[PDB]
């Protein structure tokens, strides 16, 4: 919803 | 004289004479990669490469490195990214990647390009380098899916990006970390790196043997159950391969 970039 | 080693978490390391400033300045500094071979011999200023030669790590004794230049004119020095400058010298390949991985049409159905490995090495081998420009995580965020292909998070407040036209290897390939595919059952994960030459970035480290010429893959890790919205944030290609992966076993 908010973050658009990888890495979790 | 003495000589002080300094090694980073990821492997790497500065080695050579400190001043009486006890800083890592002269001519006859430089940066060894993780392999403890490859390496950048030259000018440093407090640890930071002005112009760095590649040389190979021969021998040390009692702490004392031995290197020999490698032919060739290639300079390297410091050249970190802003938020709209890659590189100053965008054609000009890392040195350690170079001799590991290589682009090609990838393995995976309909994904395009991919980045395979030269060699086989064993398990948490640093093999490619993400580098790019520094933006804003609220940039990012702000803006279509369709422009954040190749956006990395490095921390909680930069993220790194390859935008176009640099996503293509005939316009950039100093770095070639963006080139890697996604996989749920990756044989990599993206670490921190600090690069003498790219400064604090992330790379592409293994996580058990790879062999040569196999395909190095990623979890590119998106938000699947994101807090204020009942859908899995990331772009459609991921989402299908999603499904098919939790119906597949
Ligand atoms: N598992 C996968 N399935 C389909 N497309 C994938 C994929 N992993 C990555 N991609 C594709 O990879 C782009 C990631 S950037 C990785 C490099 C890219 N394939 C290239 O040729 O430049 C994504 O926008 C998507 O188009």
């Amino acid at each position: 919803t908010p973050r658009r970039s990888k890495s979790a | 004289h003495g000589v002080c080693w300094i090694y980073y978490p990821d492997g790497g390391s500065l080695v050579g004479e400190v001043n009486e400033d006890g800083e890592m300045t002269g001519e006859k500094i430089a940066y060894v990669y993780p392999d403890e071979r490859t390496a950048l011999y030259g000018k440093f200023i407090d640890g930071e490469m002005i112009e760095g030669k590649l040389a190979t790590l021969m021998s040390t004794e009692e702490g004392r490195p031995h290197f020999e230049l490698m032919p060739g004119n290639s300079v390297y020095h410091f050249d970190k990214s802003t938020s709209s400058c890659i590189s100053t010298n965008a054609l000009l390949p890392d040195p350690y990647e170079s001799e590991r991985v290589y682009v090609a049409e990838s393995l995976i159905s309909s994904a395009g390009e991919g980045l395979f490995s030269k060699v086989a090495v064993g398990p948490n081998t640093v093999m490619s380098f993400y580098n790019g420009v520094r933006i804003t995580h609220q940039e990012v965020d702000s803006r279509d899916w369709a422009l954040n292909g190749n956006t990395l998070s490095l921390d909680e407040e930069t993220v790194i990006d390859v935008p176009e036209p640099y996503n293509h290897v005939s316009k950039y390939c100093a770095s070639l970390g963006h080139k890697a595919n996604h996989s749920f059952t990756p044989n990599c994960i993206y670490d921190m790196f600090v690069h003498p030459r790219f400064g604090p970035i992330k790379c592409i480290r293994t996580l058990r043997a790879v062999e040569a010429d196999e395909e190095l893959t990623v979890a590119y890790g998106y938000d699947h159950s994101p807090p204020g919205k009942s859908g899995p944030e990331a772009p459609e290609w991921y989402q299908v391969e999603l499904k098919a992966f939790q119906a597949t076993q």
